[PDB]
C-alpha cells in the first residue's frame, strides 16, 4: 500500500537522540511530494538524491530515524559533522545518501518548568560508528580510580536532560528530526515513487 | 485543583520503622515527579528523597539514604516513603511536593531541575523513647466582666505534638488563638486555645473546643460555659 | 553541595514600605540553556511552603504583584512592594539546578504597627483539673503591640517566680498584634491553701500596669 510517514512524522511522541527510533520502509510506494512540498519544515536537506528525483527512483529499503534535540544541535545531523549529538548520540556516515528532516516542537514537547523527558547521551569513551544506538547507562569515569557503577567525583552518569521550556530561546528549543536513508543492494526493490 | 493529602505522621520508638503516605489528586500522577521534604521542629526546609513520574528512577538525601526507601504507585496515585531505622534527628514535619517539571516514563531523576508545584498538608513525625499521651481538656470559663470577653480551652499533658484545636466545629474562627506548645518538666505538651467573643454572646451562643490528638487517636469535645 | 545564604536572618519591616530579602550561591546558578532555578518559598507558621517565584524573576500563579524577584549569577533579591500583613512568615531561597536542592537559612519577616494595649483576662483553674490533682490558673494578653510585655503573678500578694510558663503567639496576619498566655501552675493542696490569684501586666500601650484577679470559691 502506501508507505507510513504519517505514522513517523505525526507521531504524538518522539524518541531521545540517544535512544532513537528506526522505522523500516518497505513493499510500499513512497510519495514524497506531501513532504517536500510542505511549509511546516524548518529543514529540509537531501545528499546524494534530490527531492524532486525521488520520485522517480526505486530504493531496497527506506529507514525513517526519529528522534529530539535541540535547535542548535540540527546541523550536527549531516555527514562529517562533530559534535555530542554527532559524536555520541547519533553520526551519519561520509556517503550518506538521504535526506535530513527538522521541524521545530516547542508547542508539543515543551513545558513550563521543564520537560526531562528528552534525554542525550553527554559522556562516551570512543564516538559512535554511523548508525549506531547506545543506550548504556554505566557510569563514564573520567579518572584512573574504577567507578563500580556508583556516582561521583571523575565519575558521572553518561546522559543529561534538555528541560526543555517554553520561555528557552529557538536555539534550545526542541525540534523534531527526521532522517530518511535510502538503502541501496543488490537485492529486490521494494520502495519507490 | 490539585491537592496532596499526607498520612501515616505518629511517634515512634527510635530504630522503629513506619510508612507515609500522600494521595496526590487534581492532576496526570505518572506524568510528574514527586518528592518528600522533611523540616525539623525551628529548622528550615531539607529536600529528603524524590522519585521520577514512572518510579524507576529514585534520588536519597545523604541523610537518609539507605535508611528510608521512596516508592510510588501510580494506579492508586498515592506516593509512599518508607522509614527505617529511625533516630532522633529525623523528627520532623514530612511534606510531600510535586515538581512543576514534566518527568515521568523515560525521565531520569537527580537529571531534573527546577522546583515544586505544590505541596501537602504536612505531617509530623517524632522519633523518641516514651509513650503516648492523651492530652487532658479543660474549660476556660469566661467571668461576669465589662463589651468583650474571653474563653478558652487548656490542652494539658499530652505527648507527643501535634493536637488541633477547633472552635464550634471550625463554624467559629474569628478571635481564635491557639497558642504554641510549651513542654513542661514532666516531658508532656500542654497548650491552650482561647477566643475573644463579644459579652452578648454569653447566655445565647454555646462555645465548643474540639481538641484532636492524633498520635494518641483521641478527640475531646469539651463545652466552656460561664460559671 | 551548594551552599547559599540569606540575609538578613530576621526582618523587621513597617507596614505599607518596601522589604528587601538577598540570597547568595557559593556557585553560579545559571544551566547551560540560559537558565537560572531559584525559588522564592513563603512559609505562614504552620502551613505547607508556597513559591513566590520561580527563575529568579517569574512569579507563581496566585502571587500578588508586589513580590519581585531579581539577580543574576549568585547574587540574587526579593523585593517587597508595600509590606501587607499577610506578608507575615519565614521566606526561603532554594537552589534547584543542581542536586541536592538545598535552602536558604530563611529571613523572619515580621512586621511593626501601632501600639495596641493588651486585653487582659484570667482564668482560675477548672473543677475537673482540681479533681485530678493539679491546678492551673491562665492569664491572657489578647492582640497587643509591641511583644515586650510583662506578666507577673501575685498570690495573696506573693509574687511567684519559676511555676509560670508563657507561650506568645505568632504575628496576626489579620491584624498584626501579638497574644500571650502565661499559665501559673500549682498542686491542689497549694491551689486551696490560698485566696487570692493576681495577674499584673506592664505594656508599652498601657499608662500604667493592669491587673486582673479572682478569689478562690468566689463567682
Ligand atoms: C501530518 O499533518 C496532517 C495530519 O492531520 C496532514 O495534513 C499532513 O499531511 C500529515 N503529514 C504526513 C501524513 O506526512
Amino acid at each position: 500500500n502506501l508507505c507510513p510517514f504519517g505514522e513517523v512524522f505525526n507521531a504524538t511522541r518522539f524518541a531521545s537522540v540517544y535512544a532513537w527510533n528506526r522505522k523500516r520502509i518497505s513493499n510500499c510506494v513512497a510519495d514524497y511530494s506531501v513532504l517536500y512540498n510542505s511549509a511546516s519544515f524548518s529543514t529540509f536537506k537531501c545528499y546524494g538524491v534530490s527531492p524532486t528525483k525521488l520520485n522517480d527512483l526505486c530504493f531496497t529499503n527506506v529507514y525513517a530515524d526519529s528522534f529530539v534535540i535541540r535547535g542548535d544541535e540540527v546541523r550536527q545531523i549531516a555527514p562529517g559533522q562533530t559534535g555530542k549529538i554527532a559524536d555520541y548520540n547519533y553520526k551519519l556516515p561520509d556517503d550518506f545518501t538521504g535526506c535530513v528532516i527538522a521541524w521545530n516542537s516547542n508547542n508539543l514537547d515543551s513545558k513550563v518548568g521543564g520537560n526531562y523527558n528528552y534525554l542525550y547521551r553527554l559522556f562516551r569513551k570512543s564516538n559512535l560508528k554511523p548508525f549506531e544506538r547506545d543506550i548504556s547507562t554505566e557510569i563514564y569515569q573520567a579518572g584512573s580510580t574504577p567507578c563500580n557503577g556508583v556516582e561521583g567525583f571523575n565519575c558521572y552518569f553518561p546522559l543529561q536532560s534538555y528541560g526543555f521550556q517554553p520561555t528557552n530561546g529557538v536555539g534550545y528549543q526542541p525540534y523534531r528530526v527526521v532522517v530518511l536513508s535510502f538503502e541501496l543492494l543488490h537485492a529486490p526493490a521494494t520502495v519507490c515513487g | 485543583q490539585v491537592q496532596l493529602l499526607e498520612s501515616g505522621g505518629g511517634l515512634v520508638q527510635p530504630g522503629g520503622s513506619l510508612r507515609l503516605s500522600c494521595a496526590a489528586s487534581g492532576f496526570t500522577f505518572s506524568s510528574y515527579a514527586m518528592s518528600w521534604v522533611r523540616q525539623a521542629p525551628g529548622k528550615g526546609l531539607e529536600w529528603a528523597s524524590a522519585i521520577s513520574g514512572s518510579g524507576g528512577s529514585t534520588y536519597y538525601a545523604d541523610s537518609v539514604e539507605g535508611r528510608f526507601t521512596i516508592s510510588r504507585d501510580n494506579s492508586k496515585n498515592t506516593l509512599y516513603l518508607q522509614m527505617n531505622s529511625l533516630r532522633a534527628e529525623d523528627t520532623a514535619v514530612y511534606y510531600c511536593a510535586k515538581d512543576t517539571g514534566y518527568c515521568g516514563d523515560d525521565c531520569y531523576i537527580k537529571l531534573i531541575r527546577g522546583g515544586p508545584d505544590y505541596w501537602g498538608q504536612g505531617t509530623l513525625v517524632t522519633v523518641s523513647s516514651a509513650s503516648t499521651k492523651g492530652p487532658s481538656v479543660f474549660p476556660l470559663a469566661p467571668s461576669s466582666k465589662s463589651g468583650t470577653a474571653a474563653l478558652g480551652c487548656l490542652v494539658k499533658d499530652y505527648f507527643p505534638e501535634p493536637v488541633t484545636v477547633s472552635w464550634n466545629s471550625g463554624a467559629l474562627t474569628s478571635g481564635v488563638h491557639t497558642f504554641p506548645a510549651v513542654l513542661q518538666s514532666s516531658g508532656l505538651y500542654s497548650l491552650s486555645s482561647v477566643v475573644t467573643v463579644p459579652s452578648s454572646s454569653l447566655g445565647t451562643q454555646t462555645y465548643i473546643c474540639n481538641v484532636n490528638h492524633k498520635p494518641s487517636n483521641t478527640k475531646v469535645d469539651k463545652r466552656v460555659e460561664p460559671k | 553541595d551548594i551552599v547559599m545564604t540569606q540575609s538578613p536572618l530576621s526582618l523587621p519591616v513597617t507596614l505599607g514600605q518596601p522589604a528587601s530579602i538577598s540570597c547568595r550561591s557559593s556557585q553560579s546558578l545559571v544551566y547551560s540553556d540560559g537558565n537560572t532555578f531559584l525559588n522564592w518559598f513563603q512559609q505562614r507558621p504552620g502551613q505547607s511552603p508556597r513559591r513566590l517565584i520561580y527563575q529568579v524573576s517569574n512569579r507563581d500563579s496566585g502571587v500578588p504583584d508586589r513580590f519581585s524577584g531579581s539577580g543574576s549569577g549568585t547574587d540574587f533579591t526579593l523585593k517587597i512592594s508595600r509590606v501587607e500583613a499577610e506578608d507575615v512568615g519565614v521566606y526561603y531561597c532554594m537552589q534547584g539546578t543542581h542536586w541536592p536542592r538545598t535552602f536558604g537559612q530563611g529571613t523572619k519577616l515580621e512586621i511593626k504597627r501601632t501600639v495596641a494595649a493588651p486585653s487582659v483576662f484570667i482564668f482560675p483553674p477548672s473543677d475537673e483539673q482540681l479533681k485530678s490533682g493539679t491546678a492551673s490558673v491562665v492569664c491572657l494578653l489578647n492582640n497587643f503591640y509591641p511583644r515586650e510585655a510583662k506578666v507577673q503573678w501575685k498570690v495573696d500578694n506573693a509574687l511567684q517566680s519559676g511555676n509560670s510558663q508563657e507561650s506568645v503567639t505568632e504575628q496576626d496576619s489579620k491584624d498584626s498584634t501579638y497574644s500571650l498566655s502565661s499559665t501559673l501552675t500549682l498542686s491542689k493542696a497549694d491551689y486551696e491553701k490560698h485566696k487570692v490569684y493576681a495577674c499584673e501586666v506592664t505594656h508599652q500601650g498601657l499608662s500604667s500596669p493592669v491587673t486582673k484577679s479572682f478569689n478562690r470559691g468566689e463567682c
